[PDB]
Parts: structure tokens; C-alpha cells; sequence
């Protein structure tokens, strides 16, 4: 109907059309599985009827909602990565977080946690939104987050980001849910040995802290 | 479990644990991400 | 060895840029290439044109082409024409004064769009880069700079010293503030591209690629997303090409400038509701730019330039209702000093009269003490042009097989041969005494013609097996060279065409040729972009020259010796001396192709139609690790502790420049550092800036947030420096120190205790996930 893409059938028992200009075939169609006889085409309404050796029929139409539909993403995308921009430019970290899981972006995710971490230094973990919104996260939502909290704890600079978030999770999700998660537990296996890692050498820290302590006992002897 | 590289075409992902977006990126991280990527590969 | 420049311009009426006009109708502005004309509309004539202060192909000036004027706009109030250039710089020049008095440069391409507010005393540029700045010219300099899109910037709007309204050619419009000094808002505007933007008080229009507009909104609601745009309107079918440029007008219409020889006018009273379609403007070329002028809503007056150096008028009368008009009113066309076209062929008299031939057959004769058009004639698609010095009469060349002649004193056709051959004749050619003319003509012709008196007939011809490009005949009338379609040059005796000679070798159609006033040396320029000096006593290939990067369009000599200008279509135009065989001068004028070359006869002035209409008449004549960190020390605790004494009574440069507290200064420096050189650093630094260091230990510990951004390193530094100096500290005696140590303790404690809970809780939660998943789905 269009005049522009002429189509063919074919006794493979598939259709495939292409511009008539172009030379190369554009859509693939395989609805029909043995032969193909009958091809009609409906102009005013641009409809493919097509009847194969069996008795079987299908209809076929084009689209341009999927281009409708594409286009309502590209907008919707750009919109919301807008709204991350200027939220992490004001605050708001709660939704910034929000619209940096929806879009995936690791560095903005990354330094929303940062910086909730710094506001937070001022039970609660973070802004007491914010832990809502780890409260409804989702399933894929959480295998993603705790797959970033993964490779962050693998870092040694970023483990205390890493912690908190994952503590976040363990005490505002269920345990049932944590383990019936399918790859849950291969996150989790390799989760563990670097916090054993980080837990060792914090201990050890705390030890020197101790030896600033004689410094004092001394001193005050002294004194 | 070390680290690689990232799965999805709209990432890379470094050695240190940095997860990036091709995307969110500004022109210029792209650009000197990239110097950086180049001269690796040429000196494999 | 001489030096020599360029002394004119001509027919540079309408070069690439936006007109810009102004009341007394009144003078309007517009762009030459690299200079700005300026002219009244009744007369015609060029008022001024401003220009750069050394002429092009002086001894300081670069090998590379002078950058065209791109855009420009004025204030009339300040007197200010602010212009931009291809290669990014702004100037600004001062119409009473005529000079330039400051520039700038921020972008790194072309410059399109430039407003500004002497009332803000600010210039604000958007270019061909992605980037929009804003100068000031108080401070001449730029304020900051804009930047979120990625292709361009097409369309611009300002509000104020407030906000801004950017589009460009990606299709995402962009709303900026300007004291939070970012851009908020986007919006997909159009699929492709978004090109035009005009914003009224209330509503703006933004036009894509296929007359889709849009009609949106603006407001100053505080939501996130809402009130700053819409989508409300959609309007169509205005042409069938990309708009360029809206514009209002009130005194209730605007205009939509598009790129099909087309503006189209509306009024304003869902997208028929609100538009109405006034009327529909057309000229006969493509056209650039535009503005209005209307006085008591009762006429419309419009300024228009085309591609071709062509400026319109137009005038409406109406009535609020009607356009009262079915066509507008060309009150003034400005072009007399302009070509319509591209030029193919110079020639110069004795006397020095200029002629000039185009695709009009718009035979033009110039004069160079005047610079302006003597008189025109049009004939069609003419090639090529030739003086007759008897009357001084001109001779035409056309893509028709037709030849023509006409007379400076009386009318266009004296004679007009026609049918003169089936296909195009591509040269001619006369005898230096002027009896017998000679034609080459894509019928693989070569005509003889004899000048009686008049009327001319051709007294024989001759035939070739290949097409012919061009002819030359000596200027001792010895020699016919012949530059056929295939790499051969022919030269035959005048006489009696002997077929004297053969040349061959340029693997590549020879486009051009000359020969010395001695008929000794021969010059041939092919599309190979290599010339080759030939020696005509055995037809011996003297040299080979590689040079002009397209192809050398043409070469000549000069009178006096071997001395040869090539021009090109890479748009440069070299000096040779055919005995040193080096490229003396490199002349870089203009910036087209160097189509038409033309030598003075004695003089030694040349001139060069290039593809821009260019007419150019050329006359003769370290501290240390460690070292910086007790130097950032004592920075910070002085100030640290000036701050304190202030307290107390209550009761830098570098740090008011990098914006940080002295702690974080401090903390700065200490990242900076590398640890190899920390572990010596620590052990350098003496034991007063060990105390030092403490007092800054406190102040973080104060400072919370630091202390747990930081938290192994300031623990690694403090419990080094204490193992290392420990003698020394316990054995002095400080009770503020006794507290400081007790503070540090005693925090440091803390937040290892609360990072200690946390890795553990994590543990033992995930050690229990996996054992009881473990438990249940391993049998």
C-alpha cells in the first residue's frame, strides 16, 4: 500500500518485505510454518492476509506507535536524567538515588552514597527516607545494588560505602526473600572474605589507638 | 573474585572497582578515558 | 623580486552572515568577507566597510585564510557592532570611530548566534562548538561559560541577567538559570535536528526539519519540572523545508525565514486558533536572512538577502485584516556592484578597464580607479571573455556553441554568430596584431576566424581527434598551442598548421597554458596539481612543479620575463620565477575556488575572481614532600588559631582563593602527598609542627565528617608520628596537651568502634544467608 516496501512471500512458509528502492530486505515475518499460497493486501487500512498450505490464517499490520512509543522513552529519559542532575546539584539524595537506580549510572549512585554518608555523620542509617526507599526496592533493583556494593567492597578505599549500604539492606529486607533470590548467593560468597579482609585490619587500627593511650598513661605518670 | 570488565556495552568498568556510564560521562572524561584505553592497547 | 598586496574587493555585497538593519528606510549592515559593508538603501551605495589593518599577502601576514565574517549585531544606542568570525574570535568596532577597540576569543569554530545588552554591558555568543559564554566588555572578559549540549547552538533566547533559553542542532531545548549558573530544564524538541526559536513574552516557537513547529510556553512556576515549558501547540505545513529564523513583530505578527526561497508571515490573535497565516514571501533565489520594519501597523517592511550578492526589500500595505497585497513590493533591490553568480572570466585593457563574465552572461565592465561597474550586458551561460584592443570591443565564449561581441560605448550586439559550434567552445584566442581570432570547441573543433570589417568569418578550421580544452596563441604569433582532453598539448606553426610539436605526460586534461613573449619557454598547468615549464625549440619537459593541493586552475606570465602566477582551487595564488623555479610569494586572499586569473598588460597588478566573488587587483613595490607539609601547616594552624584568638575576643589569600577551611586544606595536602614519601615526610617534619600537627588532629575530630571521609589515613600519620617522636612528647609536661590527646583518643575510639560494629554485623548477617541457603536449595 505504501508502494515504497513491497513484500514476498515465500514456501519456506515465511514472509519478508523491503523498500521497493533499497535492494535489501527490511522485516522478516514468520508466522506460517510449512507453506505460503495466498498473500492479499488491504490498501486503505495497510493489512497483510496471508493462508498458507494448512488452513491457517494470519493478519498482519504495520506500526508507527512503536515509533510513538520510542520516542515517549528517548523524552522520559531525558527528563529523568535531568532530574538526577539537579538533584544531586540541591539535595534530595533520597530521589537522586531513586533516579540513579532507574537509569543505572555507577559514578552518580556511587557519590549519592557518599555524600548520604557525610550528611549522616550528622535505628537509622541514612536520611530515614532514604531507608524507605531501600525498604521498597525491587528484586532486580536489589541484585544490581548489591552487585555495585560487591565490586565497591572489593576496593579498599570504599568499603565503609560498601557496608553501610549492605547493612542498610540486611535490616530493612527479608531474609527469605535475600536467599530465594536466584544469584543471591553467589553475590553473597563473593561478598564475605574482603569484609573478613576489612574487619582484621579496622581491628588492628583500633589496637594502635590503644598505644596512643600508654602515650598518655606515660605522660600523665610523668606529669 | 577479582574484578573485569563490565558486561553491558554501556559500561567500563577499571581494575579499582570503579563502575563507569559511557552515558553520564562528560566529553572530556570520555576523551582522556580513552587516551588512557589506547595507550594500554598499544603497549600490548 | 618585488612586493606586492591587494588593493580592492568587489561584488562582496552579501557574504554568509546575518543583515543587520537600522532606521534612518534606513542604512543597513552586512557581511563582506572579512569586512562588514554598510550602506543606504535609497542610494546604493557603500557607505563603509570596515576591515583588518594589513593587507592580505603582506610580509607578516599568515598562510592561511583570513576568517570570514560569520556573524555580527549592534547596538545603536551604544554605538557597538560586536562581529564574530569563522575561526571564533569577537570583535567589536565603534561606527563613529570605525576601529576596532578589544577582542576576544573563547570558542574554537564559527560563531552563530551573538546578542548582547550594553545596558548589561555584556556580549553573550553562541558558536558552532557546543558552548554558549557570556563576556562582559567592562570587563572584557569572560564571565563564565555554558555548556551542556552536544552538537551546536542554533537557536538562543535571553531574560534579563537571569535566565536563558538555548536550542541547538541535537534537537533538546535547554533552560538555564544564571545565578545557580546551570542548565535545569531540557526538553526533546524536535526528532532530528531543532533549528529556529523565538520566544514572545508568554509563548516561544521552535521549528524542526519538515515545517514541524511547536507552540510552548513559559513560565516562572517553582515546580521541578512543570511551568518552566509545555507542549502545547503543534503547527505544520508551512513549506517543505527546515526553517531558519523566526522573528516578532508588534506595533501581532512574526515571520518564519526558511531555506527554499521562502518567508512566510503569520499573525496572532488549537494551533489554527492561536496562529493565522498572514502571507507567504518569494523570491526568485535562495534566500539567508532577515528583519522587519513596520510603522503604524498598517505596513510591512522586510530586508532580505539571498545566497547571490542580492539584497531585498519589501513592502506591504495592510489593514489588521487583510494583506491588501497578492505580491510585495520590491520598493529597492541592492546588487549593481555584485555578479548573481560565480565568475569565469577576467580580462584586462591597455587602459586598464576590468571585465568580469558569469553564468548571466552578465557581462560586466569595472573600472579600477572607480572600483564601481561601468556598464553590464547579459548574454547567458558565458565561459570565457576576450578583449579586442581595436575599439576596445569584448568577445564571449559560451556552454552554448555561440560566440558573441559587444561594445563598451554603444549596445550589446554589434554581432552575434550563432550555431558557432554543436557543443560548448571552451577558449579563444585573438592574434596580437587582432586580424585572425581562434576558437577550441567541444566538437573536437578548432575554428579560424577573420575580423572583417564589422563582422567576423571563419576562414577555415581544422578537426582533432580528442575534445578540446584550451588555446593559445604566441604572443609573436609563432605558435598555436592546443590542450585537447586527453594529457596532449599540440603546438603547431601559426602559419600554416604544421603540427610542429607534441607534449605529453600530465595523466590528467591540461587546464591551462601560456607561453613567454620570447615564444621560448611553455607553461602547463593540469588537474595533476603539478605545473610543468616546458622548453619549445625541442618540446623538452624543463620541470616539473607539484603545488596548489586541488588543481592549478590557471597560470600566467608576465610581460616583462619568467615570472608566473598559478591559481588553484584550494584558493591560493602563487608567485613563480620560472629561472629559480621557487615559489616567491604564496598569496592567500580569499576563500573559494580560484576560478578566473587575469594579469595586467605592463602593470603588474593581477586579478582573481574566486568562487566568492572576488575580484583582487594585486599592486608592487619545586619544594618537597614533607617541605610543602609544613609550609600548608603553618598556613593552617596560624589561621586556625587567629580564628580562635577572634573567639576569644568575642567572648589567607590562597584560602579565601581555594575556597577550604584550614583543616580541609590541610587534609588537601596530606591526600596529595605519596606514601612512600609520607613515611620520610613524617620523620622530617620537627617536633613544634609535630605539636602543630596535633592541634589539626583536634580540629578534625571536631570536624566529624572529615575524620570518617579519611579515617585510615589520619589514624596511619598519628600513629607514626607518635611512635617517632614519643620520647620527646611524654617527657614534656602540657596540660592542654593532656586534653587533646584525651579528645583524640577518645573520637578516634569511636568512629574505629562504629566502622568495627558495622564490618562485623555484615559478616556474621551474610555468613548466616549463606549457610541457611546452604541448608535449603544444596540437597
Amino acid at each position: 500500500n505504501k508502494q515504497k516496501q513491497l513484500i514476498s512471500c515465500g514456501a519456506d512458509g515465511l514472509i519478508k518485505i523491503w523498500d521497493c528502492s533499497s535492494g535489501e530486505c527490511l522485516k522478516t515475518l514468520d508466522g506460517h510454518n510449512n507453506r505460503l499460497w495466498a498473500l492479499s493486501t488491504m490498501n486503505d487500512g495497510d493489512m497483510i492476509v496471508s493462508a498458507d498450505a494448512d488452513g491457517v490464517f494470519q493478519f498482519w499490520k504495520d506500526c508507527e506507535q512503536e515509533i510513538e512509543e520510542e520516542q515517549e522513552k528517548a523524552k522520559l529519559q531525558v527528563e529523568q536524567e535531568q532530574s538526577l542532575q539537579n538533584y544531586m546539584s540541591k539535595g534530595d539524595w533520597t530521589n537522586a538515588f531513586l533516579l540513579a537506580m532507574t537509569l543505572d549510572h555507577p559514578m552518580r549512585l556511587f557519590n549519592v552514597l557518599k555524600r548520604a554518608l557525610g550528611e549522616s555523620r550528622s535505628e537509622v542509617i541514612f536520611n530515614e527516607e532514604l531507608d524507605q526507599a531501600i525498604s521498597i526496592l525491587n528484586d532486580e533493583q536489589l541484585i544490581l545494588l548489591m552487585k555495585r556494593c560487591r565490586d565497591w567492597n572489593t576496593n579498599a578505599k570504599t568499603h565503609t560505602i560498601a557496608q553501610r549500604t549492605i547493612r542498610c539492606i540486611l535490616m530493612h529486607h527479608n531474609i527469605a526473600k535475600l536467599s530465594e533470590i536466584p544469584g543471591m548467593v553467589k553475590i553473597v560468597d563473593a561478598i564475605i572474605p574482603y569484609t573478613q579482609r576489612h574487619f582484621t585490619r579496622v581491628d588492628n587500627l583500633v589496637e594502635q589507638s590503644y598505644i596512643l593511650d600508654y602515650a598518655l598513661v606515660e605522660m600523665d605518670k610523668l606529669f | 573474585y577479582n574484578v573485569g570488565k563490565a558486561e553491558k556495552d554501556g559500561e567500563i568498568r577499571l581494575k579499582n572497582g570503579v563502575a563507569m556510564s559511557k552515558e553520564e560521562l562528560t566529553r572530556e572524561d570520555k576523551n582522556r578515558l580513552r587516551r588512557a584505553l589506547k595507550r594500554k592497547r598499544s603497549k600490548a | 623580486y618585488q612586493r606586492f598586496e591587494q588593493a580592492a574587493a568587489f561584488g562582496v555585497i552579501a557574504s554568509n552572515a546575518n543583515c543587520v538593519w537600522i532606521p534612518a528606510p534606513g542604512q543597513l549592515i552586512t557581511s563582506a568577507l572579512e569586512d562588514v559593508n554598510i550602506w543606504d538603501i535609497k542610494t546604493g551605495d557603500l557607505v563603509s566597510k570596515l576591515s583588518d589593518g594589513l593587507p592580505p599577502g603582506a610580509s607578516d601576514a599568515r598562510g592561511a585564510k583570513p576568517a570570514e565574517c560569520t556573524y555580527l549585531e549592534a547596538h545603536k544606542d551604544t554605538d557597538l557592532l560586536a562581529v564574530g568570525y569563522a575561526d571564533g574570535v569577537i570583535k567589536v568596532w565603534d561606527l563613529m570611530s570605525k576601529t576596532v577597540l578589544l577582542n576576544f576569543n573563547g570558542h574554537k569554530a564559527a560563531i552563530t548566534l551573538l546578542q548582547f545588552d550594553g545596558t548589561g554591558t555584556r556580549l553573550i555568543s553562541g558558536s558552532k562548538d557546543s558552548n554558549i559564554i557570556v563576556w562582559d566588555l567592562v570587563g572584557e572578559v569572560g564571565l563564565y561559560k555554558l555548556r551542556s549540549h552536544k552538537d551546536s547552538i542554533t537557536g538562543f533566547w535571553c531574560q534579563g541577567e537571569d535566565w536563558l533559553i538555548s536550542t541547538s542542532k541535537d534537537g533538546m531545548i535547554k533552560l538555564w538559570d544564571l545565578k545557580t549558573h546551570q542548565c535545569i530544564e531540557t526538553h526533546i524538541a524536535h526528532t532530528g535536528e531543532c533549528w529556529g526559536l523565538a520566544v514572545k513574552d508568554d509563548l516561544l516557537i521552535t521549528t524542526g526539519t519538515d515545517s514541524q513547529v511547536k507552540i510552548w510556553k513559559l513560565d516562572i512556576e517553582n515546580d521541578k519540572m512543570g511551568g518552566k515549558l509545555t507542549e502545547m501547540g503543534i503547527f505544520e505545513k508551512q513549506s517543505k523545508q527546515r526553517g531558519l529564523k523566526i522573528e516578532f513583530i508588534t506595533n501581532s505578527f512574526f515571520y518564519i525565514q526558511n531555506a527554499d526561497k521562502t518567508i512566510e508571515t503569520f499573525r496572532i490573535r488549537y494551533s489554527s486558533f492561536i496562529l493565522h497565516p498572514f502571507q507567504t514571501i518569494r523570491s526568485l533565489y535562495k534566500i539567508k536572512s532577515a528583519s522587519w520594519t513596520t510603522v503604524s501597523s498598517s505596513k510591512l517592511e522586510l530586508v532580505l538577502t539571498t545566497s547571490s550578492n542580492t539584497i531585498e526589500y519589501y513592502s506591504i500595505p495592510y489593514e489588521k485584516r487583510d494583506p491588501t497585497s497578492p505580491a510585495p513590493l520590491k520598493t529597492h533591490t541592492i546588487e549593481l556592484q555584485g555578479q548573481r553568480t560565480d565568475v569565469r572570466s577576467i580580462d584586462i585593457s591597455d587602459d586598464n578597464k576590468l571585465l568580469a563574465t558569469a553564468s548571466n552572461g552578465s557581462l560586466k565592465i569595472w573600472n579600477i580607479k572607480t572600483h564601481k561597474c561601468i556598464r553590464t550586458f547579459e548574454c547567458g551561460y558565458a565561459l570565457t571573455c576576450k578583449f579586442l584592443p581595436g575599439g576596445l570591443l569584448v568577445i564571449l565564449g559560451t556552454r552554448n556553441g555561440e560566440l558573441q561581441l559587444f561594445d563598451l560605448a554603444s549596445s550589446s550586439l554589434l554581432d552575434t554568430i550563432e550555431d558557432a559550434h554543436d557543443a560548448a567552445i571552451w577558449s579563444l584566442d585573438l592574434t596580437s596584431d587582432g586580424k585572425r581570432l581562434v576558437t577550441g570547441s567541444a566538437d573536437k573543433t578548432v575554428k579560424f576566424w577573420d575580423f572583417k570589417v564589422l563582422k567576423l568569418h571563419h576562414d577555415t578550421t581544422l578537426e582533432l581527434t580528442d575534445d578540446i580544452l584550451c588555446v593559445r596563441v604566441s604572443p609573436d604569433d609563432r605558435y598555436l598551442a592546443i590542450s585537447l582532453l586527453d594529457n596532449t598539448v599540440k603546438v603547431f606553426f601559426l602559419d600554416s598548421m604544421k603540427f610542429y610539436l607534441s607534449l605529453y605526460g600530465h595523466k590528467l586534461p591540461v587546464l591551462s597554458i601560456d607561453i613567454s613573449f620570447d615564444s621560448k619557454m611553455i607553461i602547463t598547468s593540469s588537474a595533476d596539481k603539478n605545473i610543468k615549464i616546458w622548453g619549445l625549440d625541442f618540446g623538452d619537459c624543463h620541470k616539473s612543479l607539484f603545488a596548489h593541493q586541488d588543481s592549478i586552475m590557471n597560470v600566467k606570465f608576465l610581460p616583462q620575463s619568467h615570472n608566473f602566477f598559478s591559481c588553484s582551487k584550494d584558493a591560493v595564488v602563487k608567485y613563480w620565477d620560472g629561472e629559480k623555479f621557487e615559489c616567491i610569494q604564496k598569496l592567500y586572499a580569499h576563500q573559494s575556488e580560484v576560478w578566473a586569473l587575469a594579469v595586467a598588460t605592463d602593470g603588474g597588478f593581477v586579478v582573481s575572481s574566486s568562487h566568492d566573488h572576488s575580484i583582487r587587483i594585486w599592486e608592487e613595490t619545586s619544594l618537597k614532600a614533607g617541605e610543602r607539609l609544613m609550609e600548608a601547616l603553618d598556613l593552617g594552624i596560624a589561621e586556625i588559631e587567629g580564628l580562635e584568638a577572634y573567639n576569644r575576643d568575642m567572648k589567607n589569600a590562597v584560602l579565601i582563593a581555594v575556597n577550604k577551611t584550614p583543616e580541609q586544606y590541610i587534609m588537601d595536602t596530606l591526600l596529595r602527598i605519596r606514601m612512600s614519601q609520607l613515611e620520610d615526610a613524617l620523620m622530617v617534619m620537627p617536633f613544634s609542627y609535630v605539636l602543630k600537627f596535633l592541634k589539626f588532629i583536634d580540629t578534625v575530630m571536631q570536624n566529624k565528617t572529615l575524620l570518617h571521609s579519611h579515617l585510615p589515613l589520619i589514624c596511619k600519620n598519628l600513629f607514626f608520628i607518635i611512635k617517632f617522636n614519643h620520647k620527646e612528647l611524654v617527657s614534656q609536661k602540657n596540660e592542654e596537651l593532656k586534653l587533646q590527646i584525651n579528645r583524640v583518643k577518645t573520637e578516634l575510639r569511636s568512629a574505629l568502634k562504629s566502622t568495627e560494629d558495622d564490618l562485623g554485623f555484615n559478616v556474621q548477617g551474610l555468613k548466616f544467608v549463606k549457610q541457611q541457603w546452604n541448608l535449603r536449595h544444596n540437597y
